[PDB]
């Protein structure tokens, strides 16, 4: 069964990335007083620790 | 800022008297006029005087025993050497950082000269200040702001009263118009961090082998209290 999950959510993250033009990724700004332009994650929207991360236009890695 | 050499004397007419009618059009606008004698005579008034901007030679003399030891005392300094018809440059004067201006020996345009003198100089001061200091030489002669803080608005309070009239006449009129507090744009503000400040702390730190370095406005005595209060919470152990 864990080799036709994997089927399942490859599937369903195939029609999430289609519509992910909606739903972009704001990320918050706090540039304060440090070298360099620190950033951070969103608050209580996202709590996973090993969370997935989509794109719109697929490149060739690897 | 304001002193100009002359080093050399070829002789001939043709190259003196360009420099009699360049003597008489650089004192117009408040420059000193040096005489130095032979190679080491030029070389004790800039050690000794700090104040100099410019060196007028002969580029067919001393092409290499001038270019060399001016490159390994100052970088940016104008150079206002005076070439010929058959004059080029050496192989080994490719890896010294020096400002040459060339001229001729034009009789009747030393007027235009000297303008291109001031132009220069005035080129230095832009470059050698940082852009904070810059700010604040240029806000004193062009920005006339009103209802600003302090309330002495560049020593306007002090001329009302006699003895106000002492302590604005002993510093002078640069002083009090420079001591301005964040009711500026073109400056930015420090507690803010941007604008012309923002490269000022990026400049000391590339000076100084830096990351981003500081300026505290109340002393080292102060700085030691900032920075112990980081790293030591309400209960912690210091070394
Ligand atoms: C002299 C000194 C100070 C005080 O310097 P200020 O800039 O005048 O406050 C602070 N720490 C040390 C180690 C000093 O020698």
């Amino acid at each position: 069964m864990l080799t036709r999950l994997g089927a399942i959510v490859q599937r369903h993250l195939q029609l999430q990335q289609q519509q992910s033009d909606k739903t972009a990724l704001t990320v918050i700004r706090l540039g304060g007083i440090f070298s360099r332009r620190q950033q951070y994650q969103l608050p209580v929207n996202v709590t996973a620790s090993t969370l997935t991360l989509l794109l719109q236009k697929p490149l060739k890695l690897h | 800022m304001n002193v100009i050499a002359i080093l050399n004397h070829m002789g001939v007419y043709f190259k003196e008297e360009p420099i009699r009618e360049l003597h008489r059009a650089l004192e117009r606008l408040n420059f000193q006029i040096v005489y130095p004698n032979d190679r080491d005579d030029l070389l004790k008034l800039i050690e000794n005087n700090a104040r100099l901007c410019g060196v007028i030679f002969d580029w067919d003399k001393y092409n290499l025993e001038l270019c060399e030891e001016i490159s390994k005392m100052n970088e940016n300094l104008p150079l206002y050497a005076f070439a010929n018809t058959y004059s080029t440059l050496d192989v080994s004067l490719n890896d010294l950082r020096l400002q040459i201006s060339f001229f001729e020996y034009a009789l009747g345009a030393a007027e235009d000269i000297a303008n291109k003198i001031k132009q220069t100089t005035d080129e230095y001061i832009n470059t050698i200040l940082p852009p904070l200091t810059k700010a604040l030489f240029k806000y004193v002669r062009e920005g006339k702001y009103t209802f600003c803080t302090p309330g002495h608005m560049g020593g306007t309070a002090f001329q009302k009263s006699p003895v106000g009239s002492l302590f604005y006449d002993f510093f002078g009129p640069n002083t009090m118009k420079s001591d301005i507090s964040i009711s500026v744009s073109e400056l930015g503000s420090l507690l803010d961090h941007s604008g012309p400040h923002k490269e000022a702390e990026q400049y000391i730190a590339r000076v100084f082998n830096a990351d981003r370095s500081y300026m505290v406005t109340n002393g080292t005595s102060t700085a030691n209290k900032i920075v112990g209060m980081y790293s030591a919470p309400a209960g912690s152990t210091i070394l």
